[PDB]
């Protein structure tokens, strides 16, 4: 009388994610069948680590952490276990030491739509939105940058109302935050020359210490804390104006597609839990 | 001076263009300017004896100094070589040179006019900001210049009689050689007090030096008494046109500068490793907003923490190549000390290598 998990319905959903915004569904207290999961899903390849593939039949689990995200064509090879590629260091780390069965499969291009996102607060209170692209692209981060719970990309109205060269854009930051760095300097005859912080671009800042934008790596369970923002591209020049950063500043992202033989590629790292233990068992016999 | 090596004959005899001589390459391949084709061509080893080497170094602002001379296989890819002849009864070498397709010995001349670019072996020396102590003898060209027996700017030597430094230290009213006093081969600033001074007989400043943009910043102190060379004091070879100085190349800076900005000068000579910064990278809108003239060099780290400071001015920018040190830059000015995005800015000696020789020969 115990119902089915219907895991196959979740992978074959019309909404297909990206490695930047991989989700997680904790399947628990329901049935399944690996034969039906192998048949109803057009599998490219199926592999298991730290758990025998033949031992899934009959043995069961407490809760299955099921993740999914689409495969870029140029990033198919980076999903190797333990690699240091962009996907495994800035999109989704795969815990090698835990029981994980990886599944490779594709969905037809007629019923696949992609809801790209950017899990983060540091880079979504400060101007962002539709990832400008076409009807079949899959974002993938190539370097994740983390910042404090106080970095106002926008500079300070006053320093600039008195600067006179390198006038970097500026806006009133939000109640509870701290103005960006700026060291009013002098060179030969150019007076008050302001070289505000994180100047060139978050990935060319030869000051990996002065730029509050520090570099980081994703982590089992945790998505990307934040992407990249040219700090000379965030803000209008008018002063009395909120910290509206602009859509053309998001650098650190790349739009490779998802189309292999007339079909879109998707992956999964079914994280497991509780061998020979649980109430989410199966009828595989 | 300035009338030398310009393509126009000034004196009626025309010695200005017929005697234009310079070295070339890290292996010191001699060149002689050909007035008929307006180009520099190397010389043959064939039928050459050491007496002509005396005349070559003398016209090269090196007077009688002559270390060694031997023949090496050509590497510059030149199509023509100067060829000597012994049938002429005259005593001048330049009337004896004529063009030839190739030399019989298949070699060109490596001319050394002074034993420079060699120091005692030193292991650990990174004494400018963020480092450890130094050892004596590793930088024997480095000298300190004093006004009223206190340090103002550093200096480096290239001959027993000449010291190069920055022009902003010798700016008015400090353009009088009586005020300057140089000390050679002493590491501790507490020891350069009693009788160790070498007075400067005449200060030389660049004629087109301009203080607003601080470009063409070069200066030449000349001593009355030539420096007696030993293990603790040795010159550094003036670099030649035609070396492919790679980007990021490991160079060494030295001087008695402060360990931090606005701080007091160091008691002991400091010297640490820095890196080259390419000039088109430096003169962009970002690094200095087109402030870098072609006679200027940016060196150090954009991340900072290893840079020149006040008192490091006049110091040498040296690199190691074929076991010979080359003085490619002179510390002109620095926006802060040990700071990011504002590295050390250095004057290009390479643009002014010919200008040094023009003062060397006229004041010999
Ligand atoms: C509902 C379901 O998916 N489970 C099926 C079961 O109905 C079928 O009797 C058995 C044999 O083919 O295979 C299982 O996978
Ligand atoms: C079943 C399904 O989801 N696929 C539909 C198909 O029924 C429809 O006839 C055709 C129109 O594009 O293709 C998909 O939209
Ligand atoms: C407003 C918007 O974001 N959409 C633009 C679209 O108008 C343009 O045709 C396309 C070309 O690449 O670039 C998108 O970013
Ligand atoms: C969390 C907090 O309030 N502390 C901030 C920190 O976020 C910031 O990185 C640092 C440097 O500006 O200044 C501290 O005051
Ligand atoms: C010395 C002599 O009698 N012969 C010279 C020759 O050396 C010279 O190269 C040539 C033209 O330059 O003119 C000849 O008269
Ligand atoms: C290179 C050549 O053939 N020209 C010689 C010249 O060098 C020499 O100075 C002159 C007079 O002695 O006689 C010329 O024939």
């Amino acid at each position: 009388n115990l119902p089915d998990c219907d895991i196959d319905n979740w992978l074959n959903n019309v909404s297909v994610p990206s490695p930047l915004n991989w989700e997680r569904r904790i399947f628990s207290n329901c049935n399944f069948n690996l034969s039906t999961l192998l048949r109803l899903v057009h599998v490219d390849s199926f592999s298991c680590n730290n758990l025998d593939k033949s031992k899934i039949f009959g043995s069961c689990f407490n809760s299955i952490t099921v993740d999914k995200f689409a495969i870029p064509n140029r990033r198919r090879d980076d999903l190797q276990l333990g690699s240091s590629g962009f996907l495994q260091s800035s999109n989704y780390k795969i815990d090698i030491s835990s029981s994980s069965c990886q599944l490779y499969y594709s969905l037809p291009l007629v019923n696949v739509t992609i809801n790209n996102f950017n899990p983060s607060s540091w880079n979504r209170r400060y101007g962002f939105g539709s990832f400008n692209l076409s009807s079949y692209d899959v974002v993938y981060s190539d370097h994740c940058f983390s910042v404090n719970s106080d970095f106002c990309p926008c500079a300070d109205p006053s320093v600039v109302n008195s600067c006179a060269k390198s006038k970097p854009p500026s806006a009133i930051c939000p109640a509870g935050t701290k103005y960006r760095h700026c060291d009013l300097d002098t060179t030969l005859y150019v007076k008050n020359w302001c070289r505000c912080s994180c100047l060139p671009d978050p990935i060319s800042t030869y000051s990996p210490n002065t730029c509050p934008q520090k570099k980081v790596v994703v982590g089992i369970g945790e998505h990307c804390p934040g992407l990249g923002i040219n700090e000379e591209k965030c803000g209008t020049q008018l002063n009395h104006s909120s910290c509206f950063c602009s859509p053309d500043a998001f650098l650190g992202w790349s739009f490779d597609s998802c189309i292999s033989n007339n079909r879109c590629n998707i992956f999964s790292n079914f994280i497991f839990n509780g061998i020979n233990s649980g109430t989410t068992c199966s009828n595989d016999l | 001076p300035s009338n030398w090596c310009d393509g126009v004959s000034h004196c009626p005899g025309g010695e200005d263009e017929n005697r234009c001589v310079r070295l070339y390459g890290p292996n010191f391949i001699l060149q002689v300017y050909s007035s008929q084709r307006k180009s520099w061509h190397p010389v043959c080893q064939d039928d050459w004896n050491e007496n002509y080497g005396r005349a070559a170094c003398r016209d090269m602002g090196y007077k009688n100094n002559f270390y060694s001379s031997q023949g090496i296989v050509d590497d510059s890819g030149s199509t023509s070589f100067m060829k000597l002849n012994t049938s002429a009864g005259n005593v001048d070498i330049y009337k004896k040179l004529y063009h030839s397709d190739a030399c019989s010995s298949k070699a060109v001349v490596s001319l050394r006019c002074i034993a420079c670019g060699v120091n005692l072996n030193s292991s650990r020396q990174s004494r400018i900001v963020g480092g450890e102590s130094a050892l004596p003898g590793a930088w024997p060209w480095q000298v300190s210049l004093h006004v009223q027996n206190v340090h103002v700017c550093g200096g480096s030597i290239i001959t027993p009689e000449w010291i190069v430094t920055a022009a902003h230290c010798v700016e008015k009213p400090l353009n009088n050689p009586w005020h300057w006093t140089a000390f050679a081969g002493i590491l501790r600033q507490s020891f350069m007090f009693y009788g160790a001074g070498y007075q400067v007989e005449k200060v030389i400043s660049h004629p087109n030096y301009d203080s607003k943009t601080k470009n063409n910043d070069i200066a030449l102190m000349k001593l009355q008494k030539p420096l007696t060379f030993n293990d603790l004091v040795k010159p550094v070879c003036l670099p030649n046109p035609g070396m492919m100085l790679q980007p990021e190349q490991l160079c060494w800076i030295s001087g008695w500068g402060a360990t931090e900005e606005k701080g007091k000068t160091s008691e002991v000579l400091n010297a640490a490793k820095v890196l080259l910064i390419e000039t088109q990278r430096c003169n962009s809108r970002y690094v200095y907003d087109n402030l870098i003239t072609p006679a200027m060099i940016c060196a150090g780290f954009l991340q900072g923490n290893v840079d020149s400071c006040q008192g490091d001015a006049g110091g040498p920018l040296v690199t190691s190549k074929n076991n010979i040190w080359w003085l490619i830059g002179d510390t002109s000015w620095g926006s802060g000390c040990a700071k990011a995005y504002r590295p050390g800015v250095y004057g290009n000696v390479m643009v002014f290598t010919d200008w040094i020789y023009r003062q060397m020969r006229a004041d010999g």
